[PDB]
């Protein structure tokens, strides 16, 4: 999917099937407002003769889909079985693409950093409920945090040594086997990332 | 409240005695040893973690002053580690040989950090106070790590250094028959930095 400057929204299709044309699928597109569906359709496969054939491409210009003035626009268009085969139900999808069509966006504006104060700290503020600076609350429920994490519960592949870490290298050396080392769950446990510590330094209003 | 003193790197502070010989003499003396009254914190008060560690009222050193309701406190034997002879009530050792137990941060320690309140009433016998005595000497033979110590309500001073006598002055604290005695203890201070001996906490 493309804007082009000034155009409709752009879609390139590709047939990499080995035989078989594109008559069997169907293109939905959708077009969603803060993800609340504005618009929809639906296009064919087609190529310069008939449905797109293997190894054809097309290029189809969709409807015109202004950017909603406010939140987000985004297009979605998906490839669909018109058909159900034995394996699977009509209306199956092959693949989906999509497409930021948002008009510029106005960034909140944040509260202005502010200088900290003497004297007490506030014991509650909007949904939040605080005992000497310390989370206890949120929205009457009781919570802790935030607490900073750097750890995650190592995959498996955070677990494996087997290829060198790319890291140390330019990846494309070594014919892409990267440099000896560590699995990166060693390493993280050796810098004690799954125990850190948390120190206050100060609290202030 | 000036909790300063658990991160200062000088050698302890307040109405500190000259460095002397242990020696066999003479002059009157008494042993404060036996059950001190004694509550375990698991923060030192004051500090900017710690904000809700005291009971409800109770001010950051609070603890110090002779009008103080201790009636709850459990007792422990004074000398004594807190975290051996309890079956865990107070914690346990912890043993690390070379690395340290906590961030290398000098001289910060961390949040949790075991904070041993102790509460001992103690008499002196006012021939004490009469002119053929010159002072009155407080000593601590050892306490692990750094302590804060308080006579009558008055602070007397800070001492580091847990294996290594320190002597405090009470001349001016201390009066005939009845007195109180309280020391804060906290495991870690800027003084665990200097003691990564291979050995328990
Ligand atoms: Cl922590
Ligand atoms: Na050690």
């Amino acid at each position: 999917l493309s804007l082009p400057a000034g155009g409709k929204p752009t879609l390139a299709v590709a047939n990499l099937r080995h035989t078989a044309d594109a008559s069997d699928v169907v293109l939905r597109w959708r077009v969603e407002h803060d993800g609340a569906v504005a618009a929809s359709g639906e296009v064919a496969a087609e190529g310069s003769d008939g449905p797109l054939r293997a190894g054809e491409s097309a290029t189809i210009a969709l409807p015109a889909m202004p950017a909603a003035p406010l939140g987000e626009t985004w297009l979605t268009v998906e490839a669909v079985l018109r058909d159900a085969t034995g394996w699977a139900p009509a209306g199956h999808p092959l693949g989906a693409v999509q497409l930021d069509l948002s008009a510029p966006a106005v960034p909140t504006r944040s509260p202005r950093p502010a200088t900290p104060l003497d004297g007490a700290l506030p014991v509650s503020l909007g949904p939040a409920t605080f005992d000497a600076g310390t989370l206890v609350s949120l929205a009457g429920q009781p919570v802790s945090g935030p607490r900073l994490e750097l750890w995650r519960a190592p995959t498996d592949n955070d677990r494996g040594a087997g290829f060198g870490a790319y890291g140390p290298g330019d990846p494309w050396l070594n014919s892409g086997r990267g440099v000896p080392a560590p699995s990166s769950e060693a390493v993280w446990k050796q810098a004690g990332l799954d125990r850190l510590t948390r120190r206050v330094e100060d609290v202030a209003a | 409240a000036d909790v300063s003193y658990l991160t200062d790197q000088g050698p302890g502070s307040g109405r500190r005695v000259p460095a002397r010989s242990w020696l066999h003499s003479d002059a009157p003396a008494l042993s404060l040893n036996g059950d001190w009254r004694f509550r375990l914190l698991p923060a030192a008060p004051g500090t900017a973690g710690a904000g809700s560690v005291l009971p409800s009222g109770e001010t950051v050193e609070g603890v110090a002053a002779e009008s103080y309701d201790d009636a709850a406190w459990d007792t422990l034997p004074v000398p004594s580690h807190w975290v051996m002879g309890q079956d865990g009530k107070y914690g346990r050792p912890i043993y690390t040989n070379v690395q340290y137990p906590f961030p290398i941060d000098p001289p910060h320690v961390p949040d949790a950090n075991p904070t041993g309140d102790f509460r001992r009433r103690f008499d002196v016998p006012a021939q004490w106070f009469e002119s053929t005595t010159a002072a009155l000497t407080l000593r601590f033979d050892g306490v692990e790590s750094r302590y804060k110590v308080w006579v009558n309500g008055q602070e007397i001073g800070v001492g580091s250094g847990s294996r290594l006598a320190q002597e405090f002055d009470v001349s001016d604290a201390l009066r005939a028959g009845s007195n109180l005695l309280v020391v804060r203890v906290h495991q870690w201070s800027a003084a665990s930095y200097l003691e990564d001996q291979d050995q328990w906490w």
